[PDB]
């Protein structure tokens, strides 16, 4: 009753099931920055590295080698700046590599698509590691995580 | 332009998106070392007139990590970390302007068919100006001057800050 | 050069050890060559080898670096 | 693609024609054995290698032999 | 709401409400055990979230009866609900297969 | 020919099925008629009822497509299976029964490709094929 | 006691070795 | 073309036909987002910096004129920016005074409300322009000529407001100084008042050790 | 500048800069057409 063929079809690789087949699932796929529709490959990529960035400060500043320290968060922002570099040159090498040149109207599949959600993500990553670095300096509850309250 | 057309042929990857020997690395590397001339003239200035604070203060291990020590049981200056400061705010500008770059900027990249530039040659037109013969003109010499002063503070024994401030009359201190 | 003085008091270290993982701990313990800063003590006998066939100052092994620079090249 | 070759001791049982999981081997008319049919290897393009053709040989050393060779997405057996 | 492709379900949140009531209203059985202090487990719960509410940053320590009280009352709480969802959409009005 | 308008074994689904690859490079299809509606094994994994009439069925390798025939052919006794290769393009093409006639058996047309006129014992040596085009036949 | 120009005269070599590993290195690509 | 800078190509998006525009835009900060709504994004921007640094100065300045009855008593003499942050510090948990957590909480509620709105702008979903909050009581921008030449007059009165506050700000942080004593005393680095920690402590680093601290 | 910053100048560069730039460039030359 709940777990069916996928699109219908009983030979593709896929089943139809509640996690990958229900409302909600589905709203909240075609709801995500890499699924809304009328997003540029760019905006996509600013919404996408703004969240990411935001949540690699904190295991870096609580838990990297100068944690103890008194820049901690400024360590913690500079390491979460130089994975985004990376990842931002992992993002590039795999749009040259994968994406050929001819142009599908920047889809997200085609070298210029590519190229602006790569540039996108990594401004909004750096933006949100600032935005993060911010909030943690200037907020003693996410300094103590809450153990100022005690 | 017989060597840019056979590095054009030997690497085909670097030349086809303008890295390389080309005429646009040319101009990149000009503006770098025309910044890089201002950078270390800012440096004299600074470094004569006292403005780095703590400026012979060794960091201190316990509080910047083993980053903080240098190579034969030296520790790294204030100056020193702050004038690596310096340089890690624009190499980020740098880093932001090659991946995403001003829709009016020049890009460090080109394009699979992009129309590399005509070669100058011996020297671009005298174009007085904010112009690209101008800008192709000021890079190339303080390109040279970048490799004449440290060839001079290695020759004279000077150091390079020494150097720019004889050269320059000692104006800046 | 401190080394071909008493050869079999000095260990002979082989380079200087920079490892932005080490503790202060470590540092101390690799720093035993009395060079004042760690290092790792060479197993290869290349010192006992050069001081036989003549080498005595760190000149003389600088410029049978730069020879074989210039031989590779 | 893998090359399968057959020579002259072949007698024609075509256990190696049965034996293939593809369709690579096929039966064709030979007067050099009793049976009058000879094992031919025309799609070789779909062989795998798993050299089930070898095993379902009855002679000495083997008249159906698979040299492995480069490999392709039909020749590694790849559904993906 | 599609519980999958095209199947649809209810998601009636009367159904949850009967579940707590059918796990909450046996809760209130008292016992004079020490964990339940005289009360129900669900007296006990809503005294614990109280007692560890009027301290509010500090959690209730390790040892506590809140950790235990809590467990049982939300595995005997979920079971409920199974059991509930169950028989409302398989044993319901509108149920379709004979389980 | 293949017509496309066959109705399929009513399977119930798997994650056995094809991928993105027979959309894109190649995806093999199976025709067979059934006298009436049995239940059969899935090359792929799980069980399916094939139809009284014909059937159609998609798969992405042709050994799973092959192995399926022989499945029909020896538990069944159903030996009128077709199988066929599509492209992205539709140039869907014909394989099995290629000639109409199962390889197993001698059918007049067919030519001799990869037939060598000697025991494997005279071939040549690498030495003696070596910086030559030879072959080692 | 080894100097800071000795050290780059030896970086200078090691860069020139550099490039003729290069040119080696293309010419036993092709 | 751009009239305001007459050497400069004007950037693609700014066509002219919204107020304020005189073609000043040398990064071409319109053209970043290919989005439709990105342009409309940045006019609220702009709209919404310019009445926040509007109410900004005007207080600054009435502030400097008089203030409410009983605040004295409350934070002392403390002005401008230390105003913010003696309230901050008295708005602790074992705190008497709500005063700016209160702004922020009411603030908030709207600027969540108008987070909504200028999403549904952005999409292209909404017909609400830049700025639009449908905040009219007095009926002045009824015509849409007069809603024209308001919202010019807004910009520029915004643009202006932007720019003296952040002065104000920065005199006071320099001299201790609110903006109508700033203006009274000239040789002002001779009359400095003493001013509490901004509260960003580390922002003036440089001005004593690398900067000149003429006071 | 001294031979003693050597180490902490160049051991980040031949550990981290050269591999990822090798890395980099050999993936774009293995995976390309
Ligand atoms: C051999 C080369 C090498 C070098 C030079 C370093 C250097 C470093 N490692 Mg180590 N590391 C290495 C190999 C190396 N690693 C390997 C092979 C592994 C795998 C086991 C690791 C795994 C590892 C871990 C798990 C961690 C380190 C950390 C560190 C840092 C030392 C501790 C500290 O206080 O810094 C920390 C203080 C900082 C201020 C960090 C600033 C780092 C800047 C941003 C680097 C610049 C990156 C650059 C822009 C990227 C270019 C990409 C390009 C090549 C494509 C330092 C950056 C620690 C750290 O904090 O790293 C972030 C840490 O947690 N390393
Ligand atoms: C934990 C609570 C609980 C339990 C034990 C049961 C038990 C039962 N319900 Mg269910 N039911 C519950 C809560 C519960 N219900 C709630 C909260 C509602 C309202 C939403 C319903 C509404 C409901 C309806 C409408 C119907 C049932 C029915 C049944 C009976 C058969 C179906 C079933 O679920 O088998 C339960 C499993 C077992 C008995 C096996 C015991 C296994 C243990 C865990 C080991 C069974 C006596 C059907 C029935 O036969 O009615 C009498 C029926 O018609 N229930
Ligand atoms: C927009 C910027 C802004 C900000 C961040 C602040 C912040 C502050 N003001 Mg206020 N203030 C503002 C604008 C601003 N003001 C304006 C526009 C005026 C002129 C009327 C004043 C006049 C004023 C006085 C006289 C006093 C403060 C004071 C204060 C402090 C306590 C809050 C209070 O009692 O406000 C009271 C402010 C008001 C009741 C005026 C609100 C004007 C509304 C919001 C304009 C919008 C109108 C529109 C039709 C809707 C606090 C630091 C107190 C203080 O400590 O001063 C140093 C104080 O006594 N402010
Ligand atoms: C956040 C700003 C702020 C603060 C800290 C205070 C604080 C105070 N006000 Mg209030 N007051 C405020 C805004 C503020 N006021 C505003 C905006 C107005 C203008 C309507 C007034 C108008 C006002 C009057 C008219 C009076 C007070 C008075 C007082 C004091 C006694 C409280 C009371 O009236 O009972 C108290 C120190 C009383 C007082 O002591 O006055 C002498 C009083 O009579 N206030
Ligand atoms: C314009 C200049 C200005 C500047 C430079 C500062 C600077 C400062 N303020 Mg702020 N403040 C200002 C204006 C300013 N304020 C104004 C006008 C108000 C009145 C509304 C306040 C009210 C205020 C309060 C009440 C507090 C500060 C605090 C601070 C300090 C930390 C701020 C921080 O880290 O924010 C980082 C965080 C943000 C910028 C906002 C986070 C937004 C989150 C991520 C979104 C959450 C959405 C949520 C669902 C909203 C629901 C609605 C809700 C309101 C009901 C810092 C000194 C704090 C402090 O301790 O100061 C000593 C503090 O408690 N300020
Ligand atoms: C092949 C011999 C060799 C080896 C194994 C090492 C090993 C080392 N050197 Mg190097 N070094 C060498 C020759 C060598 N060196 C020579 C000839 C010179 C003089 C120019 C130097 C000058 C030098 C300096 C100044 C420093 C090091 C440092 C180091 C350490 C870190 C790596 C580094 O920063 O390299 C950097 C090396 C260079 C910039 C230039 C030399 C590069 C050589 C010639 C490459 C030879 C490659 C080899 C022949 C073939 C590769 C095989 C392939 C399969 C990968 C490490 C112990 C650093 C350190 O922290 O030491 C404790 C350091 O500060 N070396
Ligand atoms: C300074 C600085 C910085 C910097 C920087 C930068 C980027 C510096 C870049 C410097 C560069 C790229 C220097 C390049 C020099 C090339 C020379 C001298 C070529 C000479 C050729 C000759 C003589 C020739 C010739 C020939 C002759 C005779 C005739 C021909 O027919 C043949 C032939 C070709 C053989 C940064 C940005 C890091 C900041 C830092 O704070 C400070
Ligand atoms: C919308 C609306 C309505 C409304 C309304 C309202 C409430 C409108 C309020 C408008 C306001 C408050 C406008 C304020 C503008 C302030 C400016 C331009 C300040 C510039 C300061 C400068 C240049 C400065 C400076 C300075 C510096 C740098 C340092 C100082 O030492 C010196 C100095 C002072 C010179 C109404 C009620 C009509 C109803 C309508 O139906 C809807
Ligand atoms: C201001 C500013 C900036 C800027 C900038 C710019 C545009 C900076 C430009 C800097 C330039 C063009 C520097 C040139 C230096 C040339 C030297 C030292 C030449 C030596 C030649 C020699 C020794 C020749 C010798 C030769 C002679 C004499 C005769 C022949 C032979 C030989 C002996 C070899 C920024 C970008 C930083 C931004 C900032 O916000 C604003
Ligand atoms: C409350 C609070 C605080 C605070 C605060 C606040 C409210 C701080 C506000 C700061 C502001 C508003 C700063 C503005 C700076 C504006 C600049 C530099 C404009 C330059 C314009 C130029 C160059 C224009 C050029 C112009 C252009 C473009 C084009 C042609 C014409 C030309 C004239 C050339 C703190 C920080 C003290 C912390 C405390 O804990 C809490
Ligand atoms: C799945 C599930 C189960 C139980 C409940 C639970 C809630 C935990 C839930 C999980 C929730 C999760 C995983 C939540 C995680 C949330 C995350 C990672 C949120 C991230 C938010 C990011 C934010 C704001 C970023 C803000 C960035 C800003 C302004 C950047 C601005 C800037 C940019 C972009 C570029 C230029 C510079 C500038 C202007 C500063
Ligand atoms: C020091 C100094 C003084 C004043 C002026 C100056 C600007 C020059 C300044 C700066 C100098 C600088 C930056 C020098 C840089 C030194 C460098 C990059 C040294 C590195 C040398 C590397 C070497 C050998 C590598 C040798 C590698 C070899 C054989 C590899 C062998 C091979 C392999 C592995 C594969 C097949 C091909 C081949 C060639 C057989």
């Amino acid at each position: 009753q709940f777990v069916k063929p996928y699109n219908d079809d009983p030979f593709v690789g896929n089943l139809a099931t509640p996690v990958s087949t229900s409302s909600f699932t589905r709203s909240f796929l075609s709801n995500l920055p890499a699924y809304r529709s009328g997003l540029s490959p760019l905006l996509r990529g600013l919404e996408i590295g703004m969240t990411h960035g935001y949540f690699l400060v904190g295991p870096f500043y609580k838990l990297g080698p100068l944690r103890n320290s008194d820049v901690a968060l400024i360590s913690g922002l500079f390491s979460s700046i130089g994975l985004i570099i990376i990842l931002a040159a992992c993002l590039a090498i795999y749009g040259v590599v994968s994406f050929n040149e001819d142009d599908n109207t920047d889809s997200l599949q085609t070298s210029r698509g590519w190229k602006q959600f790569t540039s996108g993500w990594l401004v909004g990553s750096i933006g949100g590691a600032s935005f993060a670095y911010i909030l943690i300096s200037n907020i003693v509850f996410l300094q103590t995580s809450g153990l100022n309250l005690i | 332009t017989n060597a840019i057309e056979e590095f054009a042929e030997s690497a085909p990857e670097l030349a086809s998106r303008g890295l390389g020997v080309t005429t646009n690395a040319e101009r990149w590397n000009g503006r770098h070392a025309m910044f890089g001339i201002f950078a270390i003239v800012m440096t004299a200035y600074f470094k004569g007139h006292g403005l780095i604070p703590d400026a012979e203060k060794i960091l201190d291990v316990n509080q910047w990590g083993p980053l903080a020590s240098a190579g034969q049981g030296q520790g790294i200056t204030n100056e020193r970390a702050i004038i690596l400061i310096a340089h890690v705010h624009v190499l980020v500008v740098s880093v932001l302007a090659a991946f995403a770059p001003f829709q009016f900027q020049d890009t460090l990249v080109k394009e699979k068919g992009y129309t590399p530039e005509a070669p100058a040659g011996i020297i671009p037109p005298f174009k007085t100006g904010l112009t690209p013969e101008a800008e192709l003109i000021n890079g190339r010499l303080a390109m040279l001057g970048v490799i004449s002063i440290i060839m001079a503070s290695i020759f004279t024994g000077n150091s390079v800050i020494d150097v720019v401030n004889l050269g320059l009359g000692k104006i800046l201190f | 050069e401190q080394w071909v003085l008493n050869p079999l008091k000095v260990k002979p270290v082989a380079h200087a050890i920079w490892d932005p993982h080490f503790g202060q701990p470590a540092v101390k313990a690799f720093t035993k060559g009395g060079v004042f800063y760690p290092v790792n003590i060479a197993t290869s006998g290349v010192y006992h080898w050069w001081y036989t066939i003549g080498m005595r100052t760190n000149n003389d092994l600088y410029a049978g670096s730069l020879f074989l620079l210039f031989l590779s090249g | 693609s893998h090359a399968v070759k057959v020579y002259d001791t072949c007698i024609g049982c075509t256990q190696c024609v049965r034996a293939c999981p593809c369709d690579v081997l096929e039966m064709v008319s030979w007067d050099g054995c009793k049976a009058g049919q000879i094992a031919s290897a025309p799609r070789t393009e779909d062989c795998i290698g798993c050299k089930r053709c070898e095993t379902a040989c009855p002679t000495d050393f083997l008249s159906v032999r698979v040299y492995l060779g480069g490999e392709t997405t039909r020749s590694m057996g790849l559904a993906y | 709401f599609e519980i999958s492709d095209g199947v649809e379900f209810d998601l009636n949140p009367l159904v949850l409400a009967i579940s707590f009531l059918g796990w909450s209203l046996p809760g209130l059985l008292p016992s004079n055990i020490p964990l339940y202090g005289g009360k129900g487990l669900t007296t006990a719960l809503f005294a614990e979230i109280g007692e560890h509410l009027q301290t509010f940053p500090a959690p209730p320590p390790i040892g506590d009866p809140f950790w235990v009280i809590l467990f049982i009352w939300h595995s005997g709480l979920f079971a409920t609900m199974i059991f509930g969802t169950i028989g409302y959409n398989g044993y319901g009005p509108k149920s379709t297969t004979k389980y | 020919t293949l017509n496309l308008q066959i109705p399929s074994p009513t399977f119930e689904g798997s994650t056995g099925g094809w991928l993105r690859a027979a959309e894109v490079e190649e995806k093999y299809a199976i025709t067979w008629t059934s006298g009436k509606e049995q239940v059969f094994e899935m090359p792929t994994g799980g069980a399916a009822i094939m139809r009284k009439g014909e059937n159609l069925l998609y798969l992405a390798r042709k050994e799973q497509c092959l192995a399926l025939g022989t499945q029909l052919k020896t538990g069944f006794k159903i030996t009128d299976y077709k199988i066929y290769r599509i492209f992205p393009s539709g140039e869907v093409q014909y394989l099995h029964p290629k000639d109409g006639v199962f390889p197993e058996k001698v059918n007049a047309g067919r030519i001799g490709v990869g037939n060598v006129s000697h025991s494997i014992g005279k071939n040549l040596n690498p030495s003696q094929i070596k910086f030559t085009n030879k072959s080692f036949n | 006691m080894i100097s800071d120009t000795q050290i780059f005269v030896a970086l200078i070599l090691a860069l020139v070795s550099l490039v003729l590993a290069i040119r080696l290195g293309t010419a036993l690509y092709q | 073309k751009s009239a305001a800078i007459p050497f400069l190509e004007k950037p693609p998006m700014l066509d002219g036909s919204v107020p304020g525009d005189v073609g000043f835009d040398p990064l071409w900060v319109s053209s970043m987002l290919p989005d439709k709504g990105w342009y409309l994004f940045l006019q609220e921007a702009e709209i919404k910096h310019g009445r926040v640094a509007m109410l900004a100065a005007a207080g600054a300045i009435v502030q400097d004129i008089f203030t409410f009855p009983g605040v004295t008593d409350t934070i002392g003499n403390v002005k401008m920016t230390s105003a913010h942050d003696k309230f901050l510090s008295m708005e602790g948990a074992g705190g008497k005074v709500a005063t700016m957590h209160q702004l922020l909480l009411w603030l908030g509620l709207l600027e969540v409300v108008s987070a909504f709105a200028t999403i549904q702008m952005f999409g292209g979903t909404s017909s609400r322009m830049p700025g639009e909050f449908g905040f009219d009581p007095l009926g002045f921008g009824k015509s849409e000529a007069a809603m024209k030449t308001y919202r010019l007059k807004e910009v520029k009165n915004g643009r202006l407001a932007m720019i003296g506050i952040g002065g104000m700000v920065h005199h006071y942080l320099l001299t201790g100084k609110g903006p109508l004593q700033f203006l009274g005393g000239i040789p002002n680095y001779k009359s400095c008042i003493e001013h509490p920690a901004s509260g960003l402590p580390y922002l003036m680093k440089a001005v004593g050790p690398v900067l000149p601290k003429i006071c | 500048m001294t031979a003693a910053y050597l180490p902490s100048i160049l051991v980040p560069l031949i550990g981290l800069i050269f591999p990822g730039f090798v890395m980099g460039f050999a993936f774009i030359y293995i995976e390309q057409e």
